[PDB]
């Protein structure tokens, strides 16, 4: 379930629902996949209370 | 039933999965005495039924059909059917 | 005018303040023309009326415009001056539902809706004193809106809370005219109603309550084959949703003081509730998710609605919707509303209390043996560690006679495997006898008393030598039962051969200090064979 692959091209992969792993789907099933990024400098741009 | 019979549409393409939760939904409806229960219980049975008709489950269909009914033989369940001061302790001692 | 015109409006103001000092004065009849058929009743319908397509019924063009604080005074005076020539309330109720469409960001809706909702604190305010006349024909002449006739009986109610200052009268007489006229609006509550009319009978039915004292209205006092069934009929209306039947069953404690068949009915119509709403596990609601926010909602409201009814009507049902889960997560409130029930009341209340989770516990429906064990050990262990005092005297010399009844050899049908409903039923019975002789004191239980007697046949004048001897022989032949041969319920038996122990250390170190009992009976282990 937990994934940390990377890639360079990952973010269009998981616009159209896929890991930066080839796999989309297990079973035929889709995947309901979110993304969190770590990161600070995106923090440090805040104009309010966050 | 009526509430978990959306899953199976296009989500889990796999029937076999939500199967389970559908098989236990009914389990502890059958030991509660209280009649809306009972009422209820063939109510989602009747659901379980209605993917056979559309979704060509009789291949795994008959498998419960049986087993539902040979759970009963089990129980008695006839109802459920319808719709088919020291010495003295001391010697003691 | 607009925000630039204050003098206007400020000489206005003091021209209407002199006209009502001189009303309150008995003058104004007198200053002001009435020496014709209407001639007052002219000048308070050319008020009433310039106060009322003032707002906005010749802009229907562009927009309304914006009501600031010197005009939401000024035409909250002005109504109260029109009003005080005659009684115009009629005219007024009747300016009240007018099915017009504002033109405005957009929102269109009726105009006397508007009208009324911008000075919602001055038809209430007058009508306490005029209420027959008016609230008949808003009753009667109104059910086609349904909506504006909801909102100012919601006023009125509002109104008669805020006016319970020494005139409680005036709520008595609106409780009575709308209990005489329940009869008068059997069109709110259908199969086909929207959930306006729904939500807005709930607010009804819950005002009134709080605004008609029990003096007027405690059992078939103020026509209840009406309020009861339109309280069922909301109940068992499914399109509603669950947010609102929160409150339809906070306000239960009301409905708990009935006899008869009505009882009998609200019990199937809270079954069919909650069979239909609640689920069978609680797990599928995860934290933050809505279901799962109205679930514990609805649950601590319907805890809350049997601690401040303490009634042994709706404690059969929290019982068990508890112990149908193995572990709920309510526990803790759960518990926490059983010692306030059981501490709360009189000894008649948790005697009751306690008889009925007995009933339920102890008959023969077909329950799983783990369901009636949850039953005795989360309700009945609770409340008896929790109930007062002079209870427990009265529960045992009810319950111990059948109790060691039926613990005595009552140990057959070894074949259909059944047996797990029999020592479940001993185990409870062994926990009971354990949790009232934790607290009964020395004297209380093992020198002359009445339940002494009571066990026995008639007085007995030994000093009770019977009743405990009984107790040690079962206990210890309980728990000293070898199990060489049985080999089909042992964990069941097991768990009552420790349930046997618990009491049979409760009861010895009850009443007997001397250390010889002690190893008697709890360490003079005997192994002749496998004892
Ligand atoms: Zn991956």
């Amino acid at each position: 379930q937990i994934h940390a692959c990377r890639h360079p091209k990952a973010e269009e992969y998981f616009q159209w629902s896929k890991l930066p792993c080839g796999i989309t789907s297990r079973n035929r099933i889709p995947l309901h996949i979110i993304s969190i990024k770590p990161s600070t400098m995106w923090f440090g741009e805040r104009s309010r209370k966050t | 039933a009526e509430n978990f019979r959306v899953l199976v549409k296009q989500k889990k393409a796999s029937f076999e999965e939500a199967s389970n939760q559908l098989i236990n939904h009914i389990e502890q409806f059958l030991d509660t005495n209280e009649t809306p229960y009972f009422m209820k219980s063939i109510d989602c049975i009747r659901a379980f039924r209605e993917e056979a008709i559309k979704f060509s489950e009789e291949q795994r269909f008959n498998n419960f059909l049986k087993a539902l009914q040979e759970k009963v033989e089990i129980k008695q369940l006839n109802h459920f059917w319808e719709i088919v001061d020291v010495d003295d302790l001391l010697d003691m001692i | 005018y607009g925000p630039d015109a204050q003098v206007d409006r400020s000489r206005l103001a003091a021209v209407v303040s002199a006209c009502k000092q001189l009303h309150r004065a008995g003058l104004l009849h007198n200053i002001l023309p009435s020496q014709s058929t209407d001639l007052h009743h002219s000048v308070g319908t050319e008020l009433l009326s310039l106060v009322y397509k003032g707002i906005a019924p010749g802009d229907e063009r562009q927009c309304l415009p914006s009501l600031d604080l010197s005009c939401k005074q000024l035409a909250s005076g002005l109504l109260e001056l029109a009003f005080a020539f005659g009684g115009l309330c009629e005219r007024l109720v009747s300016l009240l539902l007018n099915p017009a469409v504002l033109s405005t960001s957009v929102i269109h809706f009726s105009h006397g809706e508007y009208f009324y909702s911008l000075f919602s604190e001055t038809i209430n305010t007058e009508l306490l004193k005029n209420l027959d006349l008016a609230v008949l024909e808003l009753m009667q002449s109104s059910v086609d809106n349904t909506k504006m006739v909801s909102a100012v009986l919601n006023g009125m109610l509002d109104q008669s809370f805020r006016e319970r200052a020494n005139q409680k009268h005036q709520g008595l007489k609106l409780a009575t005219t709308i209990l005489q006229h329940w009869k008068k609006c059997d069109s709110w509550w259908a199969k086909d109603s929207p959930l306006e009319t729904k939500m807005a009978v709930l607010a009804l039915l819950a005002k009134i309550l709080q605004i008609d004292s029990s003096v007027s209205f405690n059992t078939s006092h103020g026509s209840f084959p009406e309020v009861f069934t339109t309280y069922i009929s909301l109940l068992a209306d499914t399109k509603l949703d669950l947010h609102l039947k929160g409150q339809a069953v906070t306000l239960l404690p009301f409905f708990t003081s009935l006899t008869g068949g009505s009882l009998e009915e609200l019990r199937r119509v809270l079954e069919q509730l909650i069979v239909a709403h609640f689920p069978m596990q609680s797990r599928e609601f995860p934290p933050g998710t809505p279901r799962f926010n109205n679930y514990v909602d609805c649950m601590k409201k319907f805890l809350d609605a049997l601690e401040l009814s303490q009634s042994p009507m709706l404690l059969e049902l929290m019982t068990e919707v508890l112990c149908r889960e193995q572990q709920h997560v309510m526990e803790e409130l759960f518990q926490s509303s059983f010692r306030r029930i059981a501490r709360r009341g009189s000894c008649v209340t948790q005697v009751g209390l306690l008889e009925s989770v007995y009933e339920m516990f102890r008959k023969d429906d077909p329950r799983l043996s783990f369901t009636r064990q949850s039953f005795v050990d989360r309700s009945l262990l609770t409340l008896l560690w929790h109930c007062s005092l002079d209870a427990l005297r009265e529960f045992f010399s009810t319950i111990v006679v059948d109790a060691i009844d039926v613990l005595k050899s009552r140990f057959t049908k070894l074949n259909e495997s059944t047996f797990d409903t029999q020592i479940t039923k001993k185990m409870g019975y062994y926990k009971i006898l354990d949790v009232m002789y934790s607290r009964l004191p020395k004297d209380d239980v093992h020198a002359k008393e009445s339940k002494i007697n009571q066990v026995f046949h008639g007085s007995c004048i030994t000093e009770g030598n019977e009743l405990t001897k009984t107790l040690i022989k079962l206990c210890y032949d309980a728990f000293t039962e070898n199990m060489a041969g049985e080999n089909q319920l042992l964990e069941r038996r097991r768990l009552y051969h420790c349930a046997a122990y618990n009491c049979a250390i409760s009861v010895i170190c009850c009443v007997f200090n001397e250390l010889k009992f002690y190893q008697g009976f709890l360490f003079s282990e005997k192994p002749e064979k496998n004892l």
